[PDB]
């Protein structure tokens, strides 16, 4: 994809304005710079690929970490799943309005010792399990439930020491792209919510310690990374300037358009 | 600032007339509408009409219609309002106010009143 | 039983690779594409559009809608300024909230030629002109009329037609400049002057306006993507 | 013709607690705006527009509604709002006024 | 399996091993652009050269 | 000449002398839906010269210490004639617009006006907390206004009208990515968009989503010598085109 390489030009004295034009029509003029001095013939070589759809998303980013201790009831995490929490991935996904593309998941789950007390702990490997509900499926309420036995819902197994657990997801929606602005109610009487709330229902994420708590507590950690293949994008969008306040709406504070300088002259 | 600025409080006799006035200053005159209300002493208000200083053009609430004039000069930057056939129950005091323009751009209402000259009938 | 070797860099997790990976949901059927209008295939087309220039800061008129208005009015010296901004498009906080600016601050290096396109938002009777130059660095910044006109200048007459474009055009040793301010990679420094007055008739206000637009051209290419410094958080939203 | 029903004829509320008056309209109104008049002086210009809080007003005044029904509330009394009322619409129709509703302090 | 063009300042090949086709590689090669559609999105075109209100 | 255009749509007909080129969209034409893309399976009504006129909406006045205006364009036209009883009757429904905004003034005046038509503008509150009432995001035919400071937080439930982020939290001069005219009193007397219909679903109910904003905001104020004419208002004319609805029940 090659960007377009300059002719020469000569000294002009004609009826031909290229420079004057009128922007009050909503179109950006197209005048190269060999139309107002007089340039060289050169050859570009210079390349287009690293400013692509495909090339600008498609990079690993954390979107949540969450926490359960071993020895404890009822200690296991949930997430319900959206992109709006962390604000590096959400200011670069709401340079568009409509998105529609496959997911590629990894998770990254570490461990750390907690003070216990007894004489000479030394406990073995540790296996974690993750699963996934979608909305409408049983929820787990304490660790040793029925709800585990992942007979239909997806689940990954996985020893630590070895290699993060990584899989793909299709594009999963009921319309015809991930629209990330919503301008309406979800009632039908205009009353409670409002935004992007509406359209959010996309399932909850599960985690836990497999094994039993042997002599002494562990805290796990587990990050989650999205990365979006296969990229389509419509209606672009300008980029957010005001910081971020909440997650379910776009809620802000005014800030100045700039940062200032002393005089209008000053360099 | 923004000041609007009346006459003083007289008296007259039923059957008289009487001129009142609203100096404005401290913006441009000809840019917006004077408004007249009145408020009677143990009433609410009522609207009298209005006037473009720009063109002339008087308009007027259907009770005041034959027995209030108003009129303006825009050498000095005042209003006056003149009061045909007072009466008995005029024991009352007018205001006036600075409009947008009326309902193609009055969003701010009216933002800027006068103090408001007492008026009385008496022998 | 085929005897393979493991070499380094397996079991890791860089965030920058593309391998084939098991489906969580298999034999999923997809809804349908549609014809939305509208489609980006690449991010230079959004940095090609116009966007209005806050020329105007000055401390206390970026809250508000005086940033972008550059006062002229009718004055009685000759080759007096309007305004002047060193030409860093990433760095300088002119052109950095732009819209090229706000793609330009998630790459690293970038080249190519940039328009700047202005509209006397005036009267109909008032008629002047302007001399907009561009001067490449080496020297200092240009002080007068004198100097200004030594550099690369266009003269804007106003009239029917509201709008003149000065191209900045490529100079540089190097293919490419960083984003970040180096004093190695300067671009150099836009001013606009007076060249006769602005002359009005009776009963028409002195004082005008002038907006700035900036785009890229048809030769501009970015490299080298990395994070932007306008984000900031504390905890999860 | 508009006619601006304001209710009630007077409110009364110990200092500390929320209070809401309303006006409803014959019709539906372009705008409609607030006024205070303290007895012995002036009105001054207040919410306007229906929710636009004028200059110098204290932040525990509010105006809300649209359609025929519309309404003031205060969120805690305060003690220098000893004062009446009056309601105003802004439509084609020529002008009108509420009937001011006093508040006084119980 | 197929080849194909490795972007450089030479080839490469590529199977795919699983049956969906979401659980394959990044495009990361789709280098289209059209941007009449953002800059120039007009009615009456018109010319470079010419003036614009005539 | 360029300068002259003329727009029939249904019995109404537009007129102007002064006037830049027609904005389409995003390069596209409004059209029916096709026969590859719909998803509701019984027959759509269209009336088509009943309701693809133009309607004129309220006047507004251009003072000097003016902010700007928003309208919610499949809201605005509610109670406008036999587009807002096809909306009441019918469950879904899409249509593409033609938004043309007219102001005139002398020769001796100045101004400049922005005229965006953005979709899907999602806007903000002015406490953090809660989301915007329905009565002050919208109105039928009426301009809801921007201002020139900021709305104070600790009113219940407002719409942050700070102008400079026009209410969605964003640079106000990076407006101009959606399809856009200026109106400069110097050159120009109206500006005319053709939108077509932009929705990620093929159909839409049209009480419950506002698909396009129409932003009037002047980014250089009016200004005039003292003895010109004071007032210039501002009015938007609408007019639907190729709109067919689906799904017919009770009136609500
Ligand atoms: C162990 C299996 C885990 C499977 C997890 C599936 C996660 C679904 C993907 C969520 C996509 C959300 C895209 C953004 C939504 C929006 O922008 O509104």
């Amino acid at each position: 994809a090659r960007v377009a390489d300059t002719i020469s030009s000569r000294p002009t004295n004609s009826e031909s304005i290229p420079a004057l034009t009128a922007a009050e029509t909503g179109h950006t003029s197209q005048v190269v710079p060999s139309d107002t001095m007089q340039t060289r013939h050169v050859k570009n070589y210079h390349s287009r690929s690293e400013s692509s759809i495909e090339n600008f998303l498609c990079r690993s980013a954390c979107v949540y970490y969450a926490t359960y201790t071993n020895n404890s009831k009822k200690g296991f995490a949930e997430w319900v799943i959206n992109t709006r929490q962390v604000a590096q991935l959400r200011r670069k996904l709401e340079l568009f309005t409509y998105l529609r593309f496959d997911l590629e998941l990894t998770f990254v789950i570490t461990s750390a010792q907690q003070p216990s007390t007894a004489s000479s702990v030394d406990a073995p490997v540790q296996t974690h399990q993750i699963m996934y509900v979608p909305p409408g499926g049983p929820v787990p309420t304490k660790v040793k439930d029925y709800a585990w036995q992942t007979s239909t819902n997806p689940s990954v197994f996985w020893t630590e020491g070895n290699a993060p657990p990584r899989m793909s997801i299709p594009f999963i929606s009921i319309g015809n792209a991930y629209s990330c602005f919503y301008d309406g109610w979800t009632q039908f009487s205009r009353n409670g919510v409002y935004g992007i709330n509406t359209l959010n229902n996309m399932g909850t994420l599960y985690m836990r310690h497999v094994n039993e708590a042997g002599q002494g507590p562990i805290k796990s950690t587990v990050r989650i990374y999205f990365k979006p293949k296969h990229v389509k994008a419509w209606v672009p969008r300008p980029p957010r300037l005001c910081q971020y306040e909440k997650q379910k709406n776009v809620n802000f504070s005014p800030i100045g358009v700039t940062t200032s300088r002393t005089d209008i002259i000053t360099t | 600032e923004i000041q609007l600025q009346q006459s003083g409080p007289e008296l007259v006799k039923p059957g008289a007339s009487v001129k009142v006035s609203c100096k404005a200053s401290g913006y441009s005159f000809t840019d917006y509408n004077i408004y007249w209300v009145k408020q009677s002493h143990g009433k609410s208000l009522e609207w009298i009409g209005y006037v473009d200083p720009y063109n002339g053009n008087t308009n007027y609430n259907q009770k005041f219609k034959g027995k209030a004039t108003l009129t303006v000069d825009k050498s000095s930057s005042t209003a006056f309002m003149h009061l045909n056939s007072l009466t008995s129950e005029v024991s009352t005091v007018y205001y006036c106010a600075r409009g947008g323009g009326y309902y193609g751009g009055g969003y701010y209402g009216m933002d800027y009143w006068g103090q408001g000259t007492s008026v009385t009938v008496s022998s | 039983g085929l005897p393979v070797m493991t070499t380094p860099g397996s079991t890791q997790f860089l965030t920058s690779d593309d391998f084939q990976s098991p489906s969580a949901m298999p034999q999923f059927d997809v809804t349908p594409e549609m014809q939305i209008p509208g489609r980006v295939n690449n991010l230079m087309e959004i940095a090609e559009v116009d966007s209005v220039v806050p020329v105007n800061n000055t401390e206390d008129n970026v809250s508000s809608l005086k940033a972008y208005q550059i006062p002229v009015q009718s004055n009685s010296d000759n080759g007096k300024q309007v305004f002047g901004f060193p030409l860093q498009p990433g760095a300088n906080n002119v052109l950095n909230r732009t819209l090229l600016g706000e793609i330009l601050n998630y790459y690293t290096h970038w080249s190519g030629s940039i328009k700047l396109t202005f509209m006397f938002c005036g009267s109909a009777m008032a008629t002047g002109k302007f001399l907009l130059a561009y001067s490449p660095p080496g020297a200092g910044v240009p002080k007068n009329r004198k100097d200004a006109m030594l550099g690369t200048h266009v003269i804007w007459d106003v009239g029917l037609q509201s709008s003149c474009v000065l191209c900045v055009p490529w100079i540089s040793q190097t293919h490419y400049r960083y984003v970040v301010e180096d004093e190695y990679t300067a671009a150099g420094y836009v001013t606009c002057w007076y060249q006769t007055n602005i002359v009005v008739p009776a009963d028409v206000q002195s004082s005008c306006d002038i907006l700035c637009f900036v785009s890229a051209c048809n030769d501009f290419s970015v490299r080298m993507l990395k994070d932007t410094p306008f984000i900031r958080q504390d905890t999860f939203y | 013709q508009i006619v601006l029903s304001q209710s009630p004829a007077i409110l009364s509320a110990s200092p500390g607690e929320k209070v809401t008056m309303t006006c409803r309209a014959s019709s539906s109104v372009s705008y409609l705006h607030w006024y205070q008049q303290k007895p012995g002086s002036s009105p001054k210009p207040w919410i306007s527009a229906t929710s636009n809080l004028a200059s110098g007003v204290p932040a525990r005044f509010s105006g809300s509604g649209s359609g025929t029904s519309y309404s003031l509330t205060i969120s805690r009394v305060e003690a220098e709002d000893a004062a009446t009322y009056y309601c105003q619409q802004w439509s084609s129709n020529p002008l009108s006024f509420g009937g001011g509703t006093k508040l006084e302090l119980k | 399996a197929q080849v194909s063009t490795q972007k450089t300042g030479i080839h490469y090949t590529n199977i795919n091993y699983y049956k969906d086709a979401a659980s394959n590689s990044a495009n990361r090669q789709d280098f289209t652009q059209d941007p009449g559609k953002f800059t120039e999105p007009v009615k009456d075109i018109m010319v470079k050269t010419m003036p614009a209100l005539n | 000449s360029d300068r002259v255009r003329s727009i029939t749509l249904g019995n109404s007909t537009i007129t102007t002398q002064e006037c830049a080129n027609v904005v389409v969209g995003y390069g596209v034409w409004p059209e029916y839906l096709k026969d590859n893309e719909a998803t509701a399976e019984d027959q759509p009504t269209q009336p088509d010269v009943a309701t693809c006129r133009f309607y004129t909406l309220e006047s507004v006045q251009w003072m000097k210490n003016s902010a700007g205006w928003w309208w919610k364009l499949p809201d605005a036209l509610s109670q406008m004639g036999l587009f807002g009883q096809n909306m009441q009757y019918h469950y879904l429904g899409r249509t593409g617009y033609t938004i043309h905004v007219q102001c005139n003034a002398s020769k001796f005046h100045q101004g400049c006006l922005l005229v965006v038509c953005v979709p899907e503008a999602e806007m903000g509150c002015s406490n953090l907390n809660n989301t915007p009432e329905f009565s002050e995001l919208s109105g039928g035919d009426s301009a809801r206004m921007f201002t020139d400071t900021q709305v104070g937080e600790s009113n219940a439930k407002k719409v942050q009208t700070a102008v400079w982020n026009a209410g969605m939290g964003v640079g106000v001069g990076n407006l101009t990515i959606f399809p856009h005219q200026w109106i400069n009193l110097r050159t120009n007397n109206s500006a005319t968009l053709v939108m077509p219909y932009i929705n990620s679903v093929p159909m839409d109910n049209m009480f419950r989503h506002n698909n396009l904003t129409l932003m009037i905001i002047p980014f250089v104020p009016l200004n005039y010598s003292e003895g010109s004419s004071p007032y210039v208002p501002i009015t938007v004319t609408i007019a639907p085109m190729c709109a067919e609805y689906n799904g017919l029940r009770l009136a609500s």
